[PDB]
RNA sequence: CUAAGCCGCCCGGUGGAUGGCUCGGCUCGGGGCGCCGACGAAGGGCGUGGCAAGCUGCGAUAAGCCCCG
RNA sequence: ACCGAUAGCGAACUAGUACCGUGAGGGAAAGCUGAAAAGCACCCCGGGAGGGGGGUGAAAAGAGCCUGAAACCGGGCGGCGAUAGGAGGGUGCGGCCCGAAAGGAAUGAGCCUCCCCGAAGGAAACCGCGGCGACGCGGGAGUACGAGGGGAGGGGACCGGGGUUGCACCGUCCGUCUUGAAACACGGGGCAGGGAGUUCGCGGCCGUGGCGAGGUUAAGGGGGUUAAGCCCCGUAGCCGC
RNA sequence: CGGCCGCCGAGACCCCGGCGCACGGACCGAUUGGUCCGUGAUCGGGUAGGCGGGCGUGCCGGUGGCGUAGAAGCCGGGCC
């Protein structure tokens, strides 16, 4: 994958970073990126870095079979994915990256699109009673992001 | 099933022809004709010279809407109009002392049709 | 599929006796325009042309 | 004109008023869906074919356009559909409309175009 | 400026249908050609390349050696 | 006049190969960059995989490489959205939204005003009378109105169509055996491809065409041809008389 | 319980416009076809089943064509 999902990118005001095959749980990574959308790239990074932690619950809205609720007002399911923190906020890094390359100021920089989506599957088998081999399977998530200067 | 009628064209404009000359002369002779002629290709009438021997007169115009065969013998002379005619039966017909022409040629000669004696 | 020899002939005959009608001729889009006559009948010498 | 005319407001109500005939079940399936189309229902127990009250109706012979107006372009002129100007040639300006076919490319459409338009020929694709 | 959720369009991922292509198949009247082996056959095992695992070809002269065109 | 990568031989390719069973034996999947590798030099970041710039190319077609559908998933956008009940739809319209082209339209849209004819059908005011009463009878009147069919003036940009949803009424899915299917009867997670009256021999009929007291050739032979096409002969035989 | 007076209510019945079918008639098109007129209160539901016409797909013999000024294919939309 290398397409993004973004329509009127600007290279002028914008800059844009992704990442492919990872190796974490897709639907946590969907649960994250909806609570990182819309906020600033620094305050981005301390909700990740809280989360990592384990400072602050990430609640869920979509995938929260069987999960126990948090302290505090909103909770309701909420759960600590550590991987999907790390990797995300790695992807968070290039971004800045990115954009300070471009010469723009990381100070000002909004998350203004950030998304993620089910990638290739490794497939493998384990064993079973009865003589029975079953699927044993690997989700792949693809990460894409594009910051935008404010004013 | 359907009857697709003649295949021929030739026939087709025929049968359009003797309706239409049916019309303009006021006669019923060429319409009975034309729906004899596009009676289904397993029916079609053929007649011989012995019959139109036996039913004939001399001098006496004879109408046939189908096929002319030339088993047996003719003795009268006639002028006998059909479809088609195999070859024994025009070489009898020519040498009785008559004549063997078409249903054209016979609307030509008869517009009106008077005396003509259709056999099947 | 079989073919009696003489509706065969019979084929041939009118086919043979199209060729010479203006009508069809120009109606199977033939560029019959600068034509002499149909039929178009040539000298036997037309047989020993060889180049 | 008179006939014509009102023939043609006839059309163009009855057009309005009939539905889009779709096989039972369309909207239920995307296998359905994706390509709309109509199919005659053959169950024992289905409720359109029954014809039953509150449910999709079934194509009829008296849906059909007034014959004089069959057919025609909702301008009220005869389509003609056309490949080249040889085509567009052998039209009739006054009751009958050429439409350029969709494979010819500009370089051929621009002389359609320009017969057409010398010619005093509506043209209904004139691009 | 509704949380979840449902429908429609656009973009993106997943997937490999469709269209186009084809050194491969299948079927044929006619035509050609039809045996090899104790002077050791067919079939097989193992070897053989500078880097060489499969297939193909070769046999300690081993992807080859010699001679006439 | 064969199929065109789920087709055609099982095998278009390192296929009777990989792999399964002690054995006899069984047996797959898998084609495509581009005209030319010109197959991405250099720069920032990352442990790395990779990401972002910048280059090549008509086009990334970037090797996970022709085209790139459906099902499924993530985001953006338009509509609905926590007091509301029916198989997820039908009829009619009202909100909100899209409306360049292919539909109508400035040679004039929605809309407003005025005049004429009018099928089936069809009032009332008002007046007279009958009935205990609901009410009815005669005049008004076959008048007003009426589907639709025509004409004139004003205004100047929308109507048709589409997405979603609101309301009123109606609507208990699909295929099947069965007398009877919503069925507590059977088959129904979704999408894409494949999938089921074919060939010969004999007999009965019909639609059409040739010849006709006759019809027709089989095996085969000759001419010509790139060729198995094309032309001519071939009366054995078969049926009818 | 014995009667009466109004009104509401179907795709039924009446009227207007349209489609097809059955039968008969007149015209044109060189094979099954096309146009128009007349009659229908005595034509218009439909399972098994019978008959007629039409739509669509691959290849062949002809005929007339389109295409790098952009074919097939694919997503959305307009018209018949």
């Amino acid at each position: 994958r290398f397409g993004y999902s973004f329509q009127n990118f600007d290279p002028k005001r914008m800059a844009r970073a992704s990442a492919r095959d990872l190796r974490i749980s897709p639907k946590l990574a969907v649960e994250v990126c909806r609570e990182l959308r819309g906020m600033m790239l620094n305050d981005a990074l301390r909700y990740l870095d809280d989360v990592i932690a384990l400072k602050r619950p990430v609640p869920l809205k979509r995938y929260n079979d069987s999960q126990g609720h948090k302290p505090g007002k909103g909770f309701g399911p909420g759960r600590y994915p550590v991987k999907v923190a790390k990797a995300i906020k790695k992807v968070l890094l290039n971004v800045k990256n990115n954009a300070v390359q471009k010469g723009l100021d990381p100070d000002k920089l909004k998350i203004i699109h950030i998304a993620a989506h089910k990638g290739p599957v490794l497939r493998g088998w384990y064993p079973r009673a009865f003589g029975r081999a079953t699927p044993f399977n690997e989700q792949t998530t693809h990460i894409e992001v594009v910051v935008e200067e404010i004013r | 099933m359907k009857r697709t009628g003649p295949t021929d064209p030739n026939l087709r404009r025929l049968i359009r022809y003797l309706r239409k000359k049916s019309n303009e002369y006021g006669v019923k002779i060429w319409k009975d004709v034309a729906w004899r002629l596009e009676r289904p290709r397993r029916q079609r009438a053929e007649v011989n010279v012995s019959k139109i021997n036996r039913y004939a007169n001399d001098g006496e115009m004879i109408v046939v809407p189908g096929s002319v065969l030339g088993a047996g013998k003719l003795e009268k002379k006639v002028i006998v109009a059909a479809w088609k005619f195999s070859e024994t039966a025009r070489r009898k017909i020519i040498e009785a002392g008559g004549e063997a022409i078409t249903i054209e040629e016979l609307i030509e000669r008869n517009p009106t049709g008077s005396g003509v004696r259709i056999m099947e | 599929e079989d073919i009696n020899k003489k509706e065969k002939r019979l084929a041939l005959m009118s086919a043979i006796a199209a060729t010479a009608n203006y009508d069809l001729v120009r109606a199977r889009g033939h560029i019959i325009d600068n034509v002499p006559q149909l039929p178009l009948i040539v000298v036997d010498d037309l047989q020993k042309v060889q180049k | 004109e008179k006939e014509f005319k009102r023939l043609l407001r006839v059309r163009a109500r009855l057009k309005r008023k009939k539905p889009r005939f779709l096989r039972q079940e369309w909207w239920r399936y995307p296998k359905f869906k994706n390509d709309p189309k109509w199919r005659r229902p053959k169950g024992i127990d289905s409720k359109m074919r029954l014809k039953l009250k509150g449910k999709p109706r079934s194509p009829s012979i008296g849906w059909s356009s007034p014959k004089l107006v069959r057919g025609l372009h909702p301008s009220g002129y005869e389509e003609v559909l056309v490949h080249n100007v040889k085509e567009l040639e052998a039209l009739d300006p006054k009751r009958q409309a050429a439409r350029i076919a969709h494979t010819v490319g500009k370089k051929k459409r621009i002389e359609i175009i320009k017969r057409a338009e010398e010619l005093g020929i509506k043209v209904l694709n004139p691009r």
